[PDB]
């Protein structure tokens, strides 16, 4: 009950900008709403309470505002210490407490296309009986990208686990790798392996293939 | 089927300013992202600028950083580029395009007819 | 200042039981209530349970109702949470927060001091040594340019995984990935190095992964395909 | 042509204005500082506005009637005699400026006080003195540019004081001054006041639209819990009750706060009882709220409402004077601006239009002068508070 919705899921902003996050409730809760800041691998800390109030130990750039059922958090100057995950909570009573989904704030840069450097599986994997067709996209921004798996010039579903890293401190870019572990029985039937890639920075989809 | 006939610009002197425009009818931009790809002579269309939905920001490319600006109106489904302080290397044919997904992943099935905007 | 410390977490089999301990220091438990909030890996925060030290009232959410029991001792100044019949999805990081009583300002400050977090994982697989696989790029792919060497790791079960390229010698421009869920237990992860030069001097690529609980250090010598 | 009967009626109305306004302003400034209860900000402003008229009337009116019915200006050949023509316009302009600025200040503070919902202060005295100084500063122009000129009635070298501009600034002022007068002394007092009145009318509806809603939601939630079959309905209604109590406690200004805290605590106790599943205990706890509701909340709601009844009463008294002053000063400007742009330079309607405009202006003078003595009458008939003091 009393669900809280956070408007921007992700937000790109550079140093010295103004950022605003909006929370919306489903019931007439009073000013009993609070905000929290969390860096990865740490317990969140309090920022604002009573929907407009500074907690002792936070910079004055943080501000909050109440208007009816909607609530707004504003940072006038986005100093290099404001890149974390922000959370939004209502506490009308002890037992009934719900949280928002959270918002992630990151840097803003230019656009780089994913420079695919494909690599085939080693012979030892198929000797053991389970190879892994794996493709890589390196140094792209923004995060969104699409890869569709294709074997023997034909698309296929399953065994399509993928992971994405976090923004490196070198140039604030991402990277992704897709793995296609397969058994010897189907790998020996398969001959061609091509991974088709698409990015918003790449006009046309490019694929690179290796034979077996 | 999304026509995006882009009018504006065409020729300018060095250090000038222009304002291109592409608009869509029957396919609102209110739920889609606008992209601008410059076709250079002999090279495939290169990304220049992009505009997300309302309030989601507008990324750019290193070729037009600060030199350009892209803003759109959802009431008429129109979008503009304001190029300032142009250099002679900008002579090419610009294209407008609309993505085919709601999560901005990679969709660029549509492509622009192409309007030549030279300089110098 | 007010301090809350959580302890008593570890890996258990499905259907097992566990007990925690949130100790409070610097303040009396009978002046501030205690709550437990759970965070799944990569998910949002959710409420679990609550105990008032003075009144004794305890409350639970529908996610842990019937399998979680929360209590406290004032003389020990420590709260405890007991889980029974744990499930695989239940794995998460638990925190123990505090909240003041109604009449006056301390109620308006909500959660002001948190604990530190205790990680609970539920699994059935047994610890086993990791298996390494060379992941060199093809000769045709990126011939002369940056070549994406890789070292694929599979079939392994430590928490604090350490994977080093060139046995830790290769550090410039490396990309190591978080472990993926894989299947039938265990995890999977890989690391890739740009290394634009294709010199035979650096063609060694002795990628070493470690499994501390199993005392298994596995090195892979990739072949420059 | 207008007969000397105009001169005689002008004399009679001037005498009437004197004999009425002198007494009225005397009683008003006697009462304002006689009573220990009628001392406050608005009353200090009204007292200043009232005193601004005695020093106008008791000096301007006698010389005005004498000059109106005599040979010429009194004391034609005197060093201080020429000072009379300097003093004559200065005092009137200062009086009108004081009145307009005081009405604007009344509108400003009337809007300010309503927003801050729940004996002259320093701010009021500072504003009063600042307005008094600014009126004279702005009206000096009229006292610097009035001079006497020669004329030859019955062969004499007599003097009559007209507007014979000397310095270039004086010519610039004479070239355009009617528009500046119209804008300053008729537009801004009739624009800012309307805006501030609208702002008030809007907020007051809001600062009271909510309170009624909160009271209604408490009562209807009580009605829901009095017949709640299961604990789910009890929790659902108690959540609304708690939200309403927390919202209403903020509106309450610093006794009542302790009662609101007690109500919130009792709602929490009922909710805690309902959580365990004891429906009957929850219903009993909700029923226990009758003691708190009819002991602290009822008196708070009663006083708050009736307090806002009084706040508006003053506002109506303040805003009656703006309308009265506007209706008094409109006709003169009407005959001053229609003889400028559509003026009868050569229009054939001079047989009819010219006489009508002449009469309109020559009665607008008297109507504008009547504004220096009507304020006691309007206050007596509309304030209903100064009425008691006047009766006593
Ligand atoms: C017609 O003479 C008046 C005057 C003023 C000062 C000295 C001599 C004569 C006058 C005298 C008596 C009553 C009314 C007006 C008149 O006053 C006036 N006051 C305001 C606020 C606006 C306008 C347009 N007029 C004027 O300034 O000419």
């Amino acid at each position: 009950d009393i669900q809280m919705t956070q408007s921007p899921s992700s937000l790109s902003a550079s140093v010295g900008d103004r950022v605003t996050i909006t929370c919306r409730a489903s019931q007439s809760v009073s000013s009993a709403v609070a905000w929290y800041q969390q860096k990865p691998g740490k317990a969140p800390k309090l920022l604002i309470y009573s929907a407009s109030s500074l907690y002792s130990g936070v910079p004055s750039r943080f501000s909050g505002s109440r208007s009816g059922t909607d609530f707004t958090l504003t940072i006038s100057s986005l100093q290099p210490e404001d890149f974390a995950t922000y959370y939004c909570q209502q506490y009308l009573y002890y037992s009934l407490v719900t949280f928002g989904q959270g918002t992630k704030v990151e840097i803003k840069r230019t656009v780089a296309a994913p420079s695919v450097f494909i690599f085939p599986p080693s012979d030892s994997q198929l000797k053991s009986g389970t190879a892994s067709v794996v493709c890589l996209l390196n140094n792209f921004y923004p995060r969104e990208a699409k890869v569709q798996w294709k074997v023997d010039n034909a698309l296929q579903s399953g065994n399509s686990q993928e992971s994405v890293t976090e923004q490196d401190s070198k140039d604030s870019t991402y990277s992704l790798s897709s793995t296609l572990t397969l058994s010897k029985a189907d790998y020996e039937k398969h001959k061609v392996y091509a991974c088709e890639v698409t990015h918003q920075g790449l006009s046309s989809p490019v694929t690179k293939s290796f034979n077996r | 089927q999304v026509q995006l006939q882009e009018s504006g610009g065409g020729l300018v002197q060095p250090g000038g300013s222009l304002r291109l425009s592409c608009a869509a009818s029957g396919r609102t931009i209110s739920r889609y992202a606008m992209s601008w790809f410059r076709q250079a002579p002999g090279k495939e269309r290169e990304f220049v600028a992009v505009a997300r939905r309302s309030g989601d920001g507008a990324f750019y490319a290193d070729s037009v950083q600060g030199r350009f600006t892209v803003s759109r109106d959802d009431a008429k489904n129109t979008v503009y580029l304001q190029m300032n302080s142009l250099k002679p290397e900008d002579t090419a044919v610009y294209y407008c395009a609309i993505d085919s997904d709601t999560f901005y992943s990679g969709s660029y099935d549509y492509w622009g007819q192409g309007t030549q905007v030279t300089v110098s | 200042e007010v301090q809350l410390v959580e302890s008593g977490g570890g890996l258990v089999q499905p259907g097992g039981s566990l007990r925690l301990s949130c100790a409070a220091s610097g303040f009396n438990v009978v002046d501030f209530s205690l709550h437990w909030v759970r965070q799944a890996p990569g998910k949002g925060l959710e409420w679990v349970a609550y105990i008032s030290s003075s009144s004794g009232s305890t409350s639970y959410a529908d996610s842990v109702k019937g399998r979680f029991t929360i209590s406290a001792d004032t003389s020990k100044n420590t709260a405890y949470l007991q889980m029974n019949s744990l499930r695989a999805e239940d794995t998460a990081v638990y925190y123990c927060a505090r909240w003041g009583y109604w009449p006056g300002e301390p109620w308006w400050k909500a959660f002001d001091y948190w604990g530190q977090g205790t990680l609970v994982t539920v699994s059935s697989a047994s610890t086993k040594g990791p298996s390494v696989f060379p992941l060199a790029p093809s000769s045709k792919s990126t011939s002369g340019g940056t070549a994406a060497l890789g070292c694929l790791v599979k079939d392994y079960f430590p928490e604090p995984v350490t994977v080093s390229w060139n046995s830790g010698a290769l550090t410039s421009g490396v990309h190591t990935f978080p472990a993926v869920l894989q299947s039938s237990g265990l995890y999977s992860l890989s690391s890739v190095v740009t290394v634009p030069s294709s010199s035979l001097g650096t063609q060694t690529y002795i990628c070493n992964v470690n499994h501390k609980p199993s005392n298994t250090k596995v090195d892979k010598k990739v072949e420059p395909k | 042509k207008i007969t000397s009967a105009f001169k005689y009626i002008n004399t009679v109305i001037s005498c009437t204005i004197f004999i009425v306004g002198m007494v009225g302003n005397a009683t008003l400034l006697r009462i304002i500082y006689q009573n220990k209860c009628m001392r406050n900000g608005p009353n200090a402003l009204i007292a200043s506005l009232a005193l601004g008229d005695l020093i106008y009337v008791v000096i301007d009116l006698p010389i005005n009637v004498f000059k109106l019915l005599a040979g010429r200006w009194p004391f034609d050949h005197n060093d201080f005699g020429v000072f009379l023509c300097k003093l004559f316009p200065f005092l009137q302009k200062s009086s009108v400026g004081i009145t307009v600025l005081n009405l604007c200040a009344l509108s400003v503070d009337r809007y300010r006080a309503v927003a801050s919902w729940s004996g002259i202060p320093l701010v009021t005295a500072i504003e009063i003195v600042s307005i008094w100084i600014l009126s004279f500063i702005l009206a000096i122009p009229e006292a610097i540019g009035f001079v006497m000129v020669p004329f030859e009635y019955r062969g004499e070298q007599h003097k009559t004081c007209m507007l014979n501009a000397t310095s270039k600034f004086m010519e610039f002022y004479q070239d355009v001054k009617d528009w500046w007068l119209f804008g300053f002394y008729f537009c801004m007092p009739l624009v800012c006041t309307a805006i501030f009145y609208t702002l008030m009318t809007c907020e007051a509806r809001r600062q009271l639209a909510d309170l009624e809603d909160n009271w209604e939601t408490l009562n209807d939630n009580l009605k829901v819990i009095e017949k709640a079959d299961n604990a789910a309905q009890v929790k659902d209604a108690l959540t609304k009750m708690r939200a309403a109590a927390l919202d209403a406690q903020k509106a309450t200004p610093p006794d009542f706060r302790h009662g609101f805290d007690i109500l919130v605590g009792q709602i929490d106790d009922a909710l805690k009882l309902a959580n365990e599943g004891k429906v009957k205990e929850a219903q009993a706890a909700a029923e226990q709220l009758k003691t708190t509701r009819n002991a602290y909340i009822q008196k708070y709601l009663e006083r708050a409402r009736s307090t806002l009844k009084q706040r508006r009463e003053v506002a109506k008294t303040v805003f009656c004077l703006v309308v009265i002053f506007a209706l008094c000063w409109f006709p003169l400007h009407l005959s001053r601006i229609l003889k400028k742009t559509v003026y009868n330079e050569m229009d054939k309607n001079r047989c009819e239009l010219l006489s009508f405009l002449l009469l309109m202006d020559y009665i607008g003078i008297n109507l504008a002068t009547m504004n220096s003595c009507i304020n006691p009458i309007a206050l007596y008939f509309v304030s209903k508070k100064f009425k008691n003091c006047f009766q006593s």
